[PDB]
């Protein structure tokens, strides 16, 4: 079981970017997916999650109105409008019981300047 | 709703 | 916005034609009371000065017959047990309520009823353990089909003596089908660690064996049930007494209205006698249609308020009660606002999983068709029900197609440029009147049957097109102005 | 829910026990009857790894020296003997109350 992300991405402040999280080694639809971000000067912030079985995303209150989670079932993409944020975005499989994040992606560092 | 249908 | 004077005139016309049609139906019932009484027995009571109640309806005369005997006492016992559990042992309230639900089902339906509910629940849970939505749907469909088999029907009738307990068991199992299907699909879609322990067998037993909705009550979403059973926040019993008092007063008023409107006019006796429909005038036809849809609305207000009242006492939030059908003006509005619980179930567990608009218009059609198919198959799958489902799907599809076509930016800009929004409102009201003229016919087919719908189609539309159809269209046109004008409140 | 950690930077020499405290804003115990508070070790320049999932529990990867016991509101994680390969940033994460929030982060340093 492993998760691989696209890679470093540089975008203009007005443009938009898509980040892909491909999961291998396990039944993709069995476990949901969690997207979090780590700002250079802050800790981890849980942006939201997507239910791989039904494709129903729930976002955090702060990360709403610009971020969208989509499926490609086994990649899983995120779309957003660029802004001052430059955090590193992590993709985490969520286990069914007793614990949340087991396997994490490498993380795609995003530069917007 | 109501499963009672077709009785008259 | 339309000027107030002509909108008030439209409301006046709507009330006028409702009331004159009601008067015409009353006159027809009074002048044909003897033959209808001879053909169908009419109940005699002193509630309304000696007027004879028309007991031809099945749901009313079945649910009130059960309520006078067992149902009301068991519901009061459930309310008392829930309040006692909240006061004494708030943590164990769901399990106490589940035990009371099992005991009530036992005392009202014998051991076989409880045994069959348990068998259905256990089979659905065991199948859902595989965590596949398609397999769960086939399991639910097979469990529902086992009701319609002739051999199972014969065995179940052999189980019971009064032959009304068998009907109660059939209705209970039909509702249980939806309840455990919803729970099983939620278990299949569960992928969150926080909700891992929410989908366990005792919780399924508590969800299925909830007495207020055990027999006929509205479909209660499992998310709301599991959220409210674990609040551990009291409801301030002093306020619960006021809630109970207001609910009981409103329910008594609704029941009195239903009894009055069944006493004054014999709707069901007239629809049961097809030859009388041909003889009576077109005014009587329109009055019968309006009175029948309004009586269905009031009957289901009464039959859904009691589970809603019990939920409100229990702390649950019940699905919204049906809106007045004299407000309704379109297929989508009628589905969205009449039966809220079943519509939510169809959207969540039948419409979306098959695939909504994400597959394009054609796909949407299939999804809609599938949903409608199931609901018809849920109500019994009779030929008249299948015709009602087909007509209703055609109506919904036409509404969606026209709304999509008119909302294109080019056509929207063109219509905005040609005329003022007042003319757009008038044209929308005329279109919605042309739509509700078929909505009411579809609902008559659902209620009266194939013969009643065919008679209405022949007399109102085919036989009397030159002036009767136009008059009906105009009256429904004013009706549609009233409906759309009120629709902004809950839009 | 806002969750804080003490100390923010915890310098311990190799082979010394370390204690990290995470204090929540309010109760983390979920309606299910259990609390979902887990501890993540993020080594520099990579993704965090889970250490203990529920209070006093242990993940498969974490060795026997990562025992962490906590109360209803204030939780703690203890390293009996730092093996110099446990250096990183430790985040305490709650899952009971949406939205789920991580901790500030307790960076460990060699004194
Ligand atoms: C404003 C609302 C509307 C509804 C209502 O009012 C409220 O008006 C309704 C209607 O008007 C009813 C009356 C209709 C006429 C009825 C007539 C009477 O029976 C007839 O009485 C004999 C004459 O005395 C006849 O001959 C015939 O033999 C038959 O026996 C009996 O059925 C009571 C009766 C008078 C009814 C009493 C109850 C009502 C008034 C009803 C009710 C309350
Ligand atoms: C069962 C009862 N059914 C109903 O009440 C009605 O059919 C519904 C389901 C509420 C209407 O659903 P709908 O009209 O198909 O959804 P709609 O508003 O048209 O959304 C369509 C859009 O959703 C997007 N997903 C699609 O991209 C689609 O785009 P367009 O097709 O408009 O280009
Ligand atoms: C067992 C074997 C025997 C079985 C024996 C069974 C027997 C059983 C019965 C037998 C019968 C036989 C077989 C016959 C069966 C049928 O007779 S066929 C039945 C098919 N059902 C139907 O046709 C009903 C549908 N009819 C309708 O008119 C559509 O619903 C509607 C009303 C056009 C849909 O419109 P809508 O959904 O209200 O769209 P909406 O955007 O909400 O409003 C209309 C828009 O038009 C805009 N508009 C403005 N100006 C205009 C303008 N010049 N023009 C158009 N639109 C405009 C308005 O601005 C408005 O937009 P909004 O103001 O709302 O933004
Ligand atoms: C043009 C005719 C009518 C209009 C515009 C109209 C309008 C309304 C509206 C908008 C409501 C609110 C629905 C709700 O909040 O649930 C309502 C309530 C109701 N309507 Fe009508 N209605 C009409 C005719 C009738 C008739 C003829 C009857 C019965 C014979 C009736 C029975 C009821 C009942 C029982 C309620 C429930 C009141 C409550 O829950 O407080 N309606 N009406
Ligand atoms: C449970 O089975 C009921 C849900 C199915 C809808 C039944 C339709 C009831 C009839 C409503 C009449 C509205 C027409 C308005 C014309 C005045």
């Amino acid at each position: 079981i492993q998760l691989v992300q696209s890679g470093p991405e540089l975008k203009k402040p007005g443009e938009t970017v898509k980040i892909s999280c491909k999961a291998s080694g396990y039944t993709f639809t069995n476990y949901g997916m969690n997207w979090v971000r780590q700002a250079p000067g802050k800790g981890l912030k849980w942006m939201g999650w997507i239910n791989t079985y039904t494709g129903e995303p729930t976002y955090a209150d702060d990360f709403k109105g610009r971020f969208a989670f989509s499926l490609e079932t086994a990649y899983l993409q995120i779309n957003n409008l660029k802004d001052e944020d430059m955090a590193t975005y992590f993709c985490a499989r969520v286990w069914n019981y007793d614990y949340y994040f087991d396997y994490w992606g490498q993380g795609t560092t995003l530069t917007v300047s | 709703c109501g499963p009672g249908r077709g009785f008259g | 916005m339309l000027p107030r004077w002509e909108l008030a005139l439209y409301l006046l016309a709507s009330l006028g034609f409702h009331f004159y049609s009601f008067y015409e139906v009353y006159k027809v019932s009074r002048e044909h009371e003897e033959e209808l009484d001879q053909e169908f027995e009419l109940e005699t009571d002193t509630l309304f000065g000696g007027l004879k109640k028309d007991a031809t309806d099945f749901e009313w005369s079945f649910w009130m017959e059960w309520g006078k005997q067992w149902l009301v006492w068991l519901l009061l016992g459930h309310m008392v047990v829930s309040q006692m559990a909240t006061l004494l042992a708030r943590k164990h309230r769901p399990w106490i309520l589940m035990l009371y639900g099992m005991w009530a089902c036992w005392c009202v339906l014998g051991t076989p009823g409880v045994a069959m509910v348990l068998l259905h629940t256990t089979i659905s849970f065991c199948v859902a353990q595989f965590r596949s939505q398609l397999l769960t749907w086939l399991c639910s469909l097979l469990l529902l089909s086992t009701l319609r088999l002739q051999g199972v029907e014969e065995v179940k009738r052999r189980w019971y003596k009064t032959e009304n307990e068998y009907y109660l068991l059939q209705f209970t199992l039909t509702v249980r089908c939806l309840y455990y299907t919803s729970f099983s699909l939620e278990l299949c879609w569960q992928q969150l660690p926080a909700a891992s322990t929410s989908y366990s067998f005792p919780w399924m037993l508590a969800y299925v064996f909830y007495y207020p909705v055990l027999h006929n009550g509205p479909i209660l979403s499992f998310s709301e049930f599991i959220k409210q059973m674990q609040q551990q926040e009291h409801d301030s019993l002093k306020a619960s007494l006021c809630v109970l008092a207001l609910g009981l007063g409103r329910l008594l008023c609704w029941w009195w209205l239903a009894e009055l409107m069944a006493h004054l006019m014999y709707m069901h006796a007239i629809y049961s006698s097809i030859p009388l429909l041909e003889t009576v005038s077109c005014w009587t036809l329109g009055g019968l249609a309006l009175a029948q849809v309004l009586f269905f609305y009031v009957k289901y207000l009464v039959l859904f308020g009691v589970p809603a009242l019990l939920m409100r006492l229990d702390g649950l939030t019940p699905p919204a009660l049906p809106r007045c059908v004299s407000t309704m003006f379109s297929f989508t509005g009628m589905w969205r606002y009449f039966d809220v619980g079943l519509h939510n179930f169809l959207i969540r567990y039948v419409y979306i999983p098959v695939g909504g608009s994400q597959h394009g218009l054609l796909g949407t059609l299939f999804s809609t068709a599938m949903t409608f198919a199931f609901v018809s198959y849920w109500h019994g799958g009779y030929d008249y029900l299948w015709c009602w489902a087909a007509l209703n799907w055609l109506g919904v599809t036409v509404e969606n197609g026209v709304r999509r076509l008119v909302e294109t930016p080019c056509i929207q800009d063109s219509l905005a440029r040609y005329f003022s929004p007042q003319a757009r409102r008038r044209f929308h009201a005329a279109l919605a009147s042309c739509s509700t003229s078929m909505l009411i016919l579809s609902n008559l087919v659902f209620l009266g049957g194939n013969e009643v719908g065919k008679t209405y189609w022949n007399r109102i539309f085919i036989q009397g097109w030159p002036w009767v159809t136009l008059s009906v269209l105009g009256f429904l046109y004013c009706y549609s102005h009233v409906g759309i004008a009120w629709a902004q409140t809950y839009a | 829910v806002l969750m804080t950690q003490t100390p923010l930077s915890l310098p311990v020499s190799l082979g010394d026990q370390v204690s990290i405290s995470c204090r929540s804003s309010q109760s983390i115990v979920h309606s299910n009857g259990n609390t979902y508070l887990e501890w993540y070790l993020q080594k520099p320049g990579q993704s965090p790894k889970l250490l203990i999932y529920r209070v006093s529990n242990r993940f498969s990867g974490v060795p026997d020296r990562f025992s962490g016991s906590g109360s209803g509101t204030d939780f703690t994680l203890k390293i009996s003997r730092v093996e110099a390969e446990d250096l990183g940033v430790y985040y305490c994460f709650q899952g009971s109350h949406v939205p789920w929030t991580f901790g500030g982060g307790t960076k460990l340093e060699i004194k």
